[PDB]
RNA sequence: UUCUGGUGUCCUAGGCGUAGAGGAACCACACCAAUCCAUCCCGAACUUGGUGGUUAAACUCUACUGCGGUGACGAUACUGUAGGGGAGGUCCUGCGGAAAAAUAGCUCGACGCCAGG
RNA sequence: UGGCCCUCGAGUGCAAAGGCAGAAGGGAGCUUGACUGCAAGACCCACCCGUCGAGCAGGGACGAAAGUCGGCCUUAGUGA
RNA sequence: CUCAGUUCGGAUUGCAGGCUGCAACUCGCCUGCAUGAAGCCGGAAUCGCUAGUAAUCGCCGGUCAGCCAUACGGCGGUGAAUU
């Protein structure tokens, strides 16, 4: 229908501040876009969280 | 004993008729309590046949109380007589036909039963006999 | 649910509605993805009197590559449905839409077939 | 675009997968569904007006204000009443928006969930709810202080044990 | 309240063919004015029956 | 102090029973509802009463 | 002259399910776009115009009594008349009619019109 | 809000009964037949009453047409 | 910064340390990071003070291995209004 509905651009520039650039359909014509899927850590993060940073015992000998 | 809930609060009554086909069969229990005797049996004489074959057996074995009342027997009071006003929180009626089985028991052995079924035979307004499950 | 139980369903929902009559014939029509198909029956005596198809004109004018029912093949067999029966004694006719809503080919078929003279 | 990476590559895989015999058998995404559930939009006009605007940006298209399908006792609930605001995307705006979920929820969500084998497992037609991410980044989020509901409800055509985890597997949901 | 009241036409006191008043018994106007459009009036075709 | 007599006196049923002759405008049944729906050379009334519309037998399936 | 598929009508109503088959033709889904048209949003539905592959879904045909529907005979309750018993509740006879439920079975419909090949 | 199952158990301004599943139940468009003059024949029938109605003319409403509409699914809501 | 629960406020909690002392968990102090609670001058009532006083800012001592001391005992700095 005509006259009610938002603007669907299928120019729209997907800019990541990693120097990479993806074209897809969307509302906006720029998206300045932060940790996206592509190179997240999501195999890092829960390798530094939940699965390193529990020590007691190599933490009381590193001040004797 | 008497229905909990009741879809109509009084009803009429209704004539006995033939011998009632299906309530003549033994479902549960070795023995039974047949009656040959179409009327009416209230849940007072229930409660006394009850206590009577249950005291009556009193060491082991389980009675089966067949019937349950389900309809209500409406008596006025003595205020000269025109109309039908309340009686329906009065004494509850079941309605017996001959052939139908009123009590059962297992668990007891011959002549226990004999006077187990048979003493609370007295406790009725209509003549039964003893059944055994053929 | 489906689409055809539901064309089904519109077909007995306006079979209600409109009747054969001996006076009066009934012309339904089924536009399939290949083929239309059009019916002069008369339903007090349970038969048909005059039927035609996209079989019938296609000897002429039809691609099958396309998807047959077009607009102007409903022009077309409106057309011969409408000098088909006016030479066999039908002038006063009871249309009936067969299940499929009234704004498409088939006001080109109705019209088409009021061309040819038809008591619509 | 990921509709072309859908055809030639995550469609063969479930073809020889289950081990078919013919190519329209293997299932494929219907539709999905948002809704916006509200207990309080008619007193909340520029709640309504937000949901029109703010979440008509993070659609597709213009939501539909929905009317009560009943009216029950205790709330304020009447026979016609706004009770949350949806909105049904099809098309190649289906995989433009699982294409949103791929890009704004799975890396943009505080949890480290994803995709569960132990949620959405047993439907009829097999269907996966998520509620999360109340506002997209396309919209200034500080403004809204409401942390109002959002569901998107996938559906697929498959009857079967394994197809649709796969499904959304081959896609961008790890977990 | 359920008010009964009367629709009438436009009068037209004339020499024509039985021309006169007509006037339509109605029910529940507790509303905006209501002019429907009864018809047949002593002038044939009509439209606008007001009140 | 009774709450009763409350009786009512109105009709219905069966007018014409089956091959019997009807007359046009002969009302075959009255009835409440539809328990007798309308089929051919028959109508329907207005409180869903059947009534003939042409001369003959009348005949139920 | 069978199949195919629009169409009905009688119907014991013919359905669910398990199995096998059909894409020459026909019917049906699927992909592309939207000009009339359209969905209180979506070409999901409806419409128009085409690529035109499959039987996957849906239709059609053939089997099964596992559910479902239907359903006996004989009996028996009841009942019309003519009577009899009982204190009552109520029962029993002569003749006539005759159940229901259950069971043995029956049923995966049957007849017509028109257009291909 | 999405999907499967049972398929009429929901609903119909209100009491119950009989109805009604591609509906008489819910929605949307246009609307004013909630007209005029009537009316063959029926039911109910102490009378008074009361109920249904094919069909005709005028002038229309909807629909593309076929057709339908003389208030409401019906029975109560009244007074010579 | 120039009006905010804020570069106000610092509570509470976590991680990592140090010191004292046989020993610091219940129960010591202190450092480094993390969090940033309540609290926008206080109802009814109520208290101290007539001048180097009030208010305000620090320093020291005692006991003491170390400390719970925001207390106590002192000592200066700035320094009023009112009767």
């Amino acid at each position: 229908k005509s006259d009610i509905h938002p603007e669907f651009r299928e120019d729209a520039k997907v800019y990541c501040n990693g120097e990479l650039v993806m074209t897809t359909g969307g509302t906006q014509k720029d998206y300045t876009v932060e940790v996206w899927s592509g190179n997240h850590p999501f195999y890092l993060g829960n390798r530094s969280a939940l699965l390193l940073d529990a020590d007691q015992v190599e933490k009381f000998r590193k001040k004797y | 004993l008497s229905p909990k809930r009741t879809r109509f609060r009084k009803q009429h009554r209704g004539r006995m008729k033939g011998i009632s086909y299906r309530g003549n069969r033994i479902c549960f229990g070795r023995y039974a309590l047949q009656a040959l005797e179409p009327a009416w049996i209230t849940s007072r004489q229930i409660e006394a046949g009850r206590r009577a074959m249950t005291r009556n057996a009193r060491r082991g074995g389980k009675i089966w109380v067949r019937i349950f009342p389900d309809k209500p027997v409406t008596v006025r009071p003595a205020e000269t007589r025109m109309g039908s006003g309340k009686g329906s929180p009065e004494y509850w009626v079941a309605v017996v036909k001959p052939g139908r089985i009123l009590y059962e028991i297992s668990g007891v052995a011959e002549n226990i039963a004999r006077r187990a079924v048979a003493i609370a035979a007295s406790k009725m307004p209509i003549r039964t006999q003893f059944i055994i499950s053929g | 649910h489906t689409r055809r139980e539901d064309r089904t369903a519109r077909h007995v929902r306006i079979r209600k509605k409109v009747e054969g009559t001996p006076e009066r014939p009934r012309l339904c029509v089924f536009r399939s993805n290949k083929h239309l198909y059009v019916q002069v029956i008369d339903d007090t005596k349970m038969h048909t009197l005059a039927a035609a198809s996209t079989m019938q004109k296609a000897i002429s004018e039809n691609i099958d590559y396309s998807a047959g029912p077009t607009v102007e093949v409903a022009q077309k067999i409106g057309e011969m449905i409408a000098k088909s029966c006016l030479e066999k004694g039908i002038t006063k006719v009871a249309f009936d839409r067969g299940g499929y809503p009234y704004h498409g080919r088939v006001k080109a078929l109705a019209d088409a077939a009021r061309e040819h003279g038809l008591v619509f | 675009r990921l509709k072309t990476n859908y055809i030639e590559k995550m469609v063969p895989l479930l073809k020889e997968e289950f081990s078919y015999s013919n190519i329209l058998e293997v299932p494929k995404v219907v539709k999905i569904v948002v809704n916006c559930g509200i207990g309080d939009a008619s007193q909340n006009a520029k709640g309504l007006d937000a949901a029109i605007n703010e979440l008509a940006l993070i659609t597709g298209q213009r939501p539909v204000k929905t009317k009560a399908k009943t009216s029950i006792a205790g709330f304020k609930v009447r026979e016609g009443m706004t009770l949350g605001i949806a909105v049904t995307l099809r098309g190649n705006l289906m995989y433009s928006f699982l294409d949103r979920l791929i890009n704004l929820a799975l890396p943009r969500t505080r949890d480290f969930q994803g995709v569960n084998p132990n949620s959405f497992d047993g439907h009829g037609n097999y269907s996966v709810g998520f509620r999360e991410q109340s506002v997209f980044p396309e919209i200034k989020p500080e403004i809204v202080g409401k942390a109002r509901g959002m569901d998107v409800c996938i559906t697929t055509t498959a009857k079967t044990d394994k197809e649709a985890y796969k499904l959304l597997s081959l896609m961008g949901m790890p977990f | 309240v359920k008010v009964i009241l009367e629709c009438t036409g436009c009068v037209r006191k004339s020499v024509n063919k039985g021309s006169r008043g007509v006037s339509r018994y109605i029910t529940q106007k507790n509303r905006h004015n209501t002019p429907s459009r009864l018809e047949l009036r002593k002038f044939c075709p009509y439209c606008y029956k007001h009140t | 102090t009774k709450n009763g007599r409350d009786s009512k006196g109105q009709r219905l049923g069966v007018k014409i029973y089956g091959d019997q002759v009807a007359k046009p405008g002969a009302i075959i049944i009255r009835q409440r509802g539809t328990k007798f729906h309308p089929g051919k050379n028959v109508g329907i009334g207005k409180d869903h009463t059947i009534f003939a519309l042409i001369d003959g037998l009348v005949k139920f399936e």
